[PDB]
RNA sequence: CAGCUAGUUGGUGGGGUAAUGGCCCACCAAGGCGACGACGGGUAGCCGGUCUGAGAGGAUGGCCGGCCACAGGGGCACUGA
RNA sequence: GGAGGAAGAAGCCCUUCGGGGUGUAAACUCCUGAACCCGGGACGAAACCCCCGAGGAGGGGACUGACGGUACCGGGGUAAUAGCGCCGGCCAACUCCGUGCCAGCAGCCGCGGUAAUACGGAGGGCGCGAGCGUUACCCGGAUUCACUGGGCGUAAAGGGCGUGUAGGCGGCCUGGGGCGUCCCAUGUGAAAGACCACGGCUCAACCGUGGGGGAGCGUGGGAUACGCUCAGGCUAGACGG
RNA sequence: CUGGUCCACCCGUGACGCUGAGGCGCGAAAGCGUGGGGAGCAAACCGGAUUAGAUACCCGGGUAGUCCACGCCCUAAACGAUGCGCGCUAGGUCUCUGGGUCUCCUGGGGGCCGAAGCUAACGCGUUAAGCGCGCCGCCUGGGGAGUACGGCCGCAAGGC
RNA sequence: GAGGGUAGGGCCCGUGACUGGGGCGAAGUCGUAACAAGGUAGCUGUACCGGAAGGUGCGGCUGGA
RNA sequence: AAUGUAAAAA
């Protein structure tokens, strides 16, 4: 099927588009532990109805652009900065890495 | 009266003005090839006397061993401080597969099928001591339910 | 080729009677009979404590010279039994004993396993009718081994079969000197065989 | 370490390294003798060894041992290189091969001729 | 803060047995129960029972032991020789029924959580279920 | 190797195609990516499998079969399902 | 080549000069008959094609073999290549001469400086055999990168010490969800290969047929204890008066 | 002026906890910058003596420094050569500090001897190196070497 | 638009008078720092200094009494 | 109160 995923809009600074971050846990291939990883997909929001923090389903879909190959499926919940912070602090601490 | 077999006869030594004199290590195992087994480590200024002495100690310290058709009941790992040894059960036709030391043990033990390895140290002496204990900790189904009963 | 070079020198190296000769090995000199001690300039000298290897080694070398067979082939068979489900040790012997050239000896058609080989090889034997000159041919249970036509009337075959009167043989076998044939009734139980060797020791040798 | 430490950093692979730049890790390499010489052994022994510095196909230039008693190598002998060091001699990671190209076999050796490139005596 | 209440309990039992106490208590908890319940049912402990320390739910765990020994160190053989947590908090272990461990060639037990409940290694196969391998005991 | 990025990320319309698509173009907006390792360098065709190993693992891709890539080096399009 | 074949040829080596060894080995005796020779001589090939039936279904007829006069069968038939590594220890195999830190050996430890089972030759022995050794690289041993399965007072190893971001980990009770997780069902996981069984070529390698399981992912259904997650309560943690 | 910690009461919050890559702050002594201060002591430096020699130990003298402010340096046998947090596992004795009518008990700290157990041994042992879980840091033969190249920091010495 | 040309940077490799230290080497010169109060306890950060090991100052550690 | 190389242990 057109596998659907679920993640929070972390960026809306784009026309008719949104960036969606989704995590996925799983047992490590050698040490078992349930590590978790994430990915950013660019979602097609034709109305620009989905703002930051919205958790959302998004579907595998016809190519829209170079990176846009997923459409926004539906809302899941609104107020969710707590997550947006995580990913944003992550960007922060990058400043304190370079030399 | 049982069977007799020595694992090693090393010549230790000691300093003392004007030269060095030596005693003589001698490790020997003894068993009926039928469950009864005992290890012994004798020392003396004479090779023969040494093995002879190991003979006396051997039959002293002994141990019955629960044999299931030539194999051991359950698998066990036993670390004698330094070295460590594994012991595993095996179907008939497997044979005694182990280092020269635990062989002497298990062979004169009446064992005939067993998977095993020497991890850790390997000092013959300590591996010896180690195995004895290991067998000395084997337990038949009975021993189990007998303890796990306590009626 | 087989071991070609001297045979009765091994009767002497192993220290056990090796019955790879004819009348002679039963005579009052298997060679071993006159000299019960190893070959070479030393032989009768203070024998040393054998290494566990030496001991395990001798045992396998013993068992092989017996069936007189290529080390390569020998090992492969060992492995072949190690695979199949069954008491690996004995089964090995079973495959060994299952060789055609072996059957022929056990069955009295020949006085010597070596000689027997030359009989199979020169095509004097037949399994189930179709001739077989292959010593290595694994005789399955229920095969009729016998002497072929142009073969039946041969001196050696005669004398051997002649002397093969009565003298019962192998519970897994059944002879008929009348018609010069026999049957691989079944695979021999360990007990049926009575080798001077010990399968376990050989099993061990092949762990190294 | 903890499991987690493994899930991060992880286990470093052994990664071993060579003992013989015969290059291409080939089984043997041809070359020409640059210099035939004889050199004193190391710490515990002594006895001037028979050795030669060979220029490789691989543009290199290595020193190599000439095994056996007596030889025929000279300042232009092409020869086959075999690789195998020598405890006795400082930096010598290759044996020459007796019985190939301009390197004769050991004259009159009867035992183990295979390792000294010597034909079967009639 | 106490990391793993389970490993703790198991440990409490191990630390107590070695000195041959009659019964060590343990902070109460529903899931903790089952471990005991099974651990007892199989014959590893005379039993257990809820108690109360200064207003705190706990669990008495009456330890079993072997008969006295003759000779140097009349140390009574243990009834629990071995106990160890498998799945930890820092590494959860999960097994399919088609792959559940056999402790000490069957002499031993391997308690484990499952959709049907906490069950022995054998009871696991019984109802044909896999789950979080908790610990093994022999 | 710790920052990288101008067709760069997204949009609107347009070309092109069997067809989706910054694949290419005009205008617009300022974006996209990075310690979960971007960007940089070194190496390498990939798998079914092969080898060893108690296994977990390690190593490896010859011949056979599957896919990809190339046809002295590089670029181009023509004919045509 | 097979069986017989001396209280045991000669030669050679060793010796306490009696003797011991190579050794049933040889010679010799009989038997068998790879090679070679003569005669026969394949399977792989039935279809397309043509006749009847319509040109179909169905029946019926005939042509073609590179390998090849080869495989194989039959008859005749001569005793008909043995080599290599090693024998101080690991490691199975011991003596003699030569030699003299030289000639040399060497994988590790080490061996040779007049008496070497370690060099080299000999006699003998162990190992394998149309092979046996060497070099090169891979996995093993190596639980010596340790998931299985290691450590860190002094052996190699606790950061100089704190605050703290990210991440990791998270006490007791109940409830909804069911992500992880477990189960079942089905799809997929080609062939070849691996393992099992049985059959084909005199065996075998090789080959055919059949059987089984397989991690993994897709769809559906189900279990909810542990993990998670929303929600509700507590005070044993932590904080506070 | 101010930091930490301990005890009593069981009054408040209601899992708000633990650890911590990078980051940030502290960090003996020596040393660096500007200005100050300078008694005693004292690298370097001079003389004496000892010695074969004596750039040293011993003696007489003696500058920076040692002292302050402000700033920088950031290393160490920065040592218990033992990361932090929590739970569990006999006691004996000495001592610092708190609560309780008290030859006793109950808590927090610092020492010694020891249950069990751990350890290669020495040894550790409710101040664990014992039994367990979480998290970080570190190791993976001796030499070359904490060297070289690169990068970062520094006035420099030099550090990572 | 292949590719050529021009100019300017980056990485990597080879080579270089000379120069720094390092490893190894049956024997050399110098002295004797360490290992026993090693005949001034040693070791250490650092600073000065000296043919060489070293010495000395400040602090620190016992792996010293 | 300095220093004594370099071939000895089945
Ligand atoms: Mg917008
Ligand atoms: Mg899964
Ligand atoms: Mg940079
Ligand atoms: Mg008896
Ligand atoms: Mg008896
Ligand atoms: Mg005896
Ligand atoms: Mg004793
Ligand atoms: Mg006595
Ligand atoms: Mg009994
Ligand atoms: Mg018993
Ligand atoms: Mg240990
Ligand atoms: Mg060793
Ligand atoms: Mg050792
Ligand atoms: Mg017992
Ligand atoms: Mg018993
Ligand atoms: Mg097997
Ligand atoms: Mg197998
Ligand atoms: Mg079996
Ligand atoms: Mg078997
Ligand atoms: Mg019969
Ligand atoms: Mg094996
Ligand atoms: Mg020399
Ligand atoms: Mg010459
Ligand atoms: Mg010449
Ligand atoms: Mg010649
Ligand atoms: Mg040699
Ligand atoms: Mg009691
Ligand atoms: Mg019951
Ligand atoms: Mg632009
Ligand atoms: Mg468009
Ligand atoms: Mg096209
Ligand atoms: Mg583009
Ligand atoms: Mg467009
Ligand atoms: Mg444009
Ligand atoms: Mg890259
Ligand atoms: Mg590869
Ligand atoms: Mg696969
Ligand atoms: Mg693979
Ligand atoms: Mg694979
Ligand atoms: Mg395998
Ligand atoms: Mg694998
Ligand atoms: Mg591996
Ligand atoms: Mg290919
Ligand atoms: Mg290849
Ligand atoms: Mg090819
Ligand atoms: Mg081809
Ligand atoms: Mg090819
Ligand atoms: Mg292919
Ligand atoms: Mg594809
Ligand atoms: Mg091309
Ligand atoms: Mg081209
Ligand atoms: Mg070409
Ligand atoms: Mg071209
Ligand atoms: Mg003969
Ligand atoms: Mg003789
Ligand atoms: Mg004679
Ligand atoms: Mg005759
Ligand atoms: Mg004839
Ligand atoms: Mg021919
Ligand atoms: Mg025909
Ligand atoms: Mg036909
Ligand atoms: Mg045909
Ligand atoms: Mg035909
Ligand atoms: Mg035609
Ligand atoms: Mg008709
Ligand atoms: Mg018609
Ligand atoms: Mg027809
Ligand atoms: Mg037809
Ligand atoms: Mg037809
Ligand atoms: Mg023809
Ligand atoms: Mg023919
Ligand atoms: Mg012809
Ligand atoms: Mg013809
Ligand atoms: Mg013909
Ligand atoms: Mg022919
Ligand atoms: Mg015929
Ligand atoms: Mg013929
Ligand atoms: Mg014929
Ligand atoms: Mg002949
Ligand atoms: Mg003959
Ligand atoms: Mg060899
Ligand atoms: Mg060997
Ligand atoms: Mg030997
Ligand atoms: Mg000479
Ligand atoms: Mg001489
Ligand atoms: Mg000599
Ligand atoms: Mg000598
Ligand atoms: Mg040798
Ligand atoms: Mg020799
Ligand atoms: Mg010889
Ligand atoms: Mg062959
Ligand atoms: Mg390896
Ligand atoms: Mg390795
Ligand atoms: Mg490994
Ligand atoms: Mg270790
Ligand atoms: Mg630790
Ligand atoms: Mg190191
Ligand atoms: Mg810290
Ligand atoms: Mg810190
Ligand atoms: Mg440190
Ligand atoms: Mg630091
Ligand atoms: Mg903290
Ligand atoms: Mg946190
Ligand atoms: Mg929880
Ligand atoms: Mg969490
Ligand atoms: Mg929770
Ligand atoms: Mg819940
Ligand atoms: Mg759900
Ligand atoms: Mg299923
Ligand atoms: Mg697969
Ligand atoms: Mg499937
Ligand atoms: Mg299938
Ligand atoms: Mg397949
Ligand atoms: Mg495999
Ligand atoms: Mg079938
Ligand atoms: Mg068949
Ligand atoms: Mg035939
Ligand atoms: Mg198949
Ligand atoms: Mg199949
Ligand atoms: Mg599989
Ligand atoms: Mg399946
Ligand atoms: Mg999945
Ligand atoms: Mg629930
Ligand atoms: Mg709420
Ligand atoms: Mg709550
Ligand atoms: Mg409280
Ligand atoms: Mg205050
Ligand atoms: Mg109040
Ligand atoms: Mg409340
Ligand atoms: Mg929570
Ligand atoms: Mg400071
Ligand atoms: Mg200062
Ligand atoms: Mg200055
Ligand atoms: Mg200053
Ligand atoms: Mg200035
Ligand atoms: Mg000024
Ligand atoms: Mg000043
Ligand atoms: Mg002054
Ligand atoms: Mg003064
Ligand atoms: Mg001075
Ligand atoms: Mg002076
Ligand atoms: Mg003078
Ligand atoms: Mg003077
Ligand atoms: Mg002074
Ligand atoms: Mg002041
Ligand atoms: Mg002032
Ligand atoms: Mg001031
Ligand atoms: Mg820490
Ligand atoms: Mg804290
Ligand atoms: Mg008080
Ligand atoms: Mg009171
Ligand atoms: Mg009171
Ligand atoms: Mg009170
Ligand atoms: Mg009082
Ligand atoms: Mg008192
Ligand atoms: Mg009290
Ligand atoms: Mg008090
Ligand atoms: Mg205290
Ligand atoms: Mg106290
Ligand atoms: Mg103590
Ligand atoms: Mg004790
Ligand atoms: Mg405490
Ligand atoms: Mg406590
Ligand atoms: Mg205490
Ligand atoms: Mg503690
Ligand atoms: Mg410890
Ligand atoms: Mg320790
Ligand atoms: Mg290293
Ligand atoms: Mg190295
Ligand atoms: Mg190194
Ligand atoms: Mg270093
Ligand atoms: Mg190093
Ligand atoms: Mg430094
Ligand atoms: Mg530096
Ligand atoms: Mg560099
Ligand atoms: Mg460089
Ligand atoms: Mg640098
Ligand atoms: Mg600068
Ligand atoms: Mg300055
Ligand atoms: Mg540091
Ligand atoms: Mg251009
Ligand atoms: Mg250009
Ligand atoms: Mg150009
Ligand atoms: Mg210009
Ligand atoms: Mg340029
Ligand atoms: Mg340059
Ligand atoms: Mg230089
Ligand atoms: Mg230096
Ligand atoms: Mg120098
Ligand atoms: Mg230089
Ligand atoms: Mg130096
Ligand atoms: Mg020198
Ligand atoms: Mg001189
Ligand atoms: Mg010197
Ligand atoms: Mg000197
Ligand atoms: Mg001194
Ligand atoms: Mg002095
Ligand atoms: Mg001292
Ligand atoms: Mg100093
Ligand atoms: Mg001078
Ligand atoms: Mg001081
Ligand atoms: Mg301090
Ligand atoms: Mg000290
Ligand atoms: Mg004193
Ligand atoms: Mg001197
Ligand atoms: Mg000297
Ligand atoms: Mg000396
Ligand atoms: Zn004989």
């Amino acid at each position: 099927p057109k596998k659907v995923l679920t993640g929070v809009v972390v960026s809306d600074k784009m026309q008719k588009t949104v960036t969606v971050l989704v995590e996925r846990q799983f047992p490590h291939p050698l040490y078992g532990k349930v590590i978790k990883r994430s990915k950013k997909y660019l979602a097609h929001d034709p109305e620009e109805k989905y703002k930051l923090g919205d958790v959302v389903e998004i579907i595998e879909s016809r190519p829209i652009s170079k990176r846009k190959r997923f459409r926004v499926l539906r809302l899941v919940e609104s107020g969710r900065m707590d997550l947006v912070e995580k990913y944003l602090i992550r960007r922060q601490n990058y400043q304190s890495l370079s030399k | 009266d049982f069977e007799e077999k020595m694992i090693l006869i090393r010549r230790t030594a000691r300093m003392q003005a004007g030269g060095r004199r030596f005693r003589f290590g001698a490790l020997v195992v003894v068993g009926d090839r039928q469950g009864r087994v005992g290890l012994g480590f004798g020392k003396a200024p004479e090779v023969p006397l040494a093995v002879q002495k190991a003979g006396y100690y051997a039959r002293r310290n002994m141990v019955e061993v629960p044999l299931q058709n030539g194999t051991i009941p359950h698998e066990i790992e036993v670390e004698f401080g330094a070295s460590k040894i594994v012991l595993k059960p095996a179907a008939p036709g497997t044979g005694v597969i182990a280092g020269a030391v635990p062989r002497a043990i298990l062979e004169l033990a009446g064992v005939t099928d067993i998977l095993t390895k020497e991890l850790g140290s390997r000092n013959p002496i300590n591996i010896a001591y180690a195995t004895m204990e290991a067998l000395r900790q084997l337990r038949t189904k009975a021993d189990v339910e007998r303890l796990r009963k306590g009626e | 080729g087989r071991y070609i070079g001297p045979v009765c020198r091994l009767c002497r190296r192993e220290g056990v009677k090796l019955y790879l000769k004819g009348e002679r090995c039963y005579s009052p000199k298997c060679a071993m009979e006159r000299r019960p001690y190893p070959p070479g300039q030393h032989g009768q000298k203070r024998a040393r404590r054998p290494s566990d290897y030496a001991v395990r080694l001798r045992e396998k070398q013993k068992l092989r010279r017996i069936y007189g067979i290529s080390e390569r082939q020998f090992r492969n068979l060992f492995e072949e039994a190690s695979k199949k489900k069954g008491v690996t040790g004995s089964v090995f012997l079973g495959l060994l004993e299952s060789r055609l050239d072996n059957v022929v000896y056990r069955l009295g058609f020949a006085v010597s396993r070596r000689q027997a080989r030359q009989l199979v090889r020169h095509g004097h034997i037949t399994v189930n009718g179709r001739r077989v000159d292959l010593p290595s041919y694994r005789v399955r249970p229920g095969d009729e081994i016998a002497v072929a036509e142009k073969s039946r009337n041969l001196e050696l075959i005669r004398q051997n079969l002649e002397a093969m009167k009565g003298r019962k043989v192998g519970p897994w076998l059944s002879l008929d000197v009348e018609g010069m044939k026999g049957k691989f009734l079944r695979l021999p139980d360990r007990e049926d065989l009575a080798l001077p060797v010990n399968e376990q020791l050989v099993i061990e040798f092949y762990s190294r | 370490p903890t499991i987690n430490q493994l899930v991060r950093k992880g286990r470093e692979k052994v990664r071993k390294k060579s003992k013989v730049p015969a290059l291409k890790g080939a089984p043997f390499r041809r070359g020409v003798c640059t210099v035939v010489r004889t050199v004193t052994p190391k710490k515990p022994n002594s006895a001037l060894r028979k050795v030669a510095k060979v220029r490789l196909t691989s543009g290199y230039e290595v020193t190599a041992y000439i095994p056996g008693e007596g030889h025929n190598l000279q300042e232009h002998s092409v020869v086959l290189i075999r690789g195998g060091r020598v405890k006795d001699l400082p930096g010598v990671r290759y044996h020459i091969v007796r019985g190939v190209y301009d390197a004769a076999g050991v004259k009159d050796r009867k035992k183990s001729r295979s390792k000294y490139g010597t034909k079967k005596p009639k | 803060m106490l990391t793993d209440p389970i490993a703790d309990m198991l440990t409490r039992i191990r630390n107590a047995t070695r000195v041959y106490k009659e019964s060590t208590d343990v902070p109460a908890s529903r899931f903790k129960e089952e471990i005991l319940r099974i651990l007892a049912r199989e014959g590893f402990i005379k039993g257990y029972e809820r108690v109360d320390v200064d207003g705190k739910p706990y669990l008495r765990v009456y330890l079993k032991y072997g008969p006295r020994r003759q000779g140097p160190d009349p140390r009574p053989e243990q009834v629990i020789h071995h106990i160890r947590r498998i799945s930890k908090p820092g590494r959860r272990v999960y097994v399919g029924v088609k792959e559940i461990p056999r402790v000490r060639r069957g002499l031993g037990i391997a308690i484990l959580s499952t959709s049907k409940g906490v069950l022995t290694d054998r009871e696991a196969r019984k109802l044909g279920v896999g789950g979080e391998l908790i610990c093994e005991v022999w």
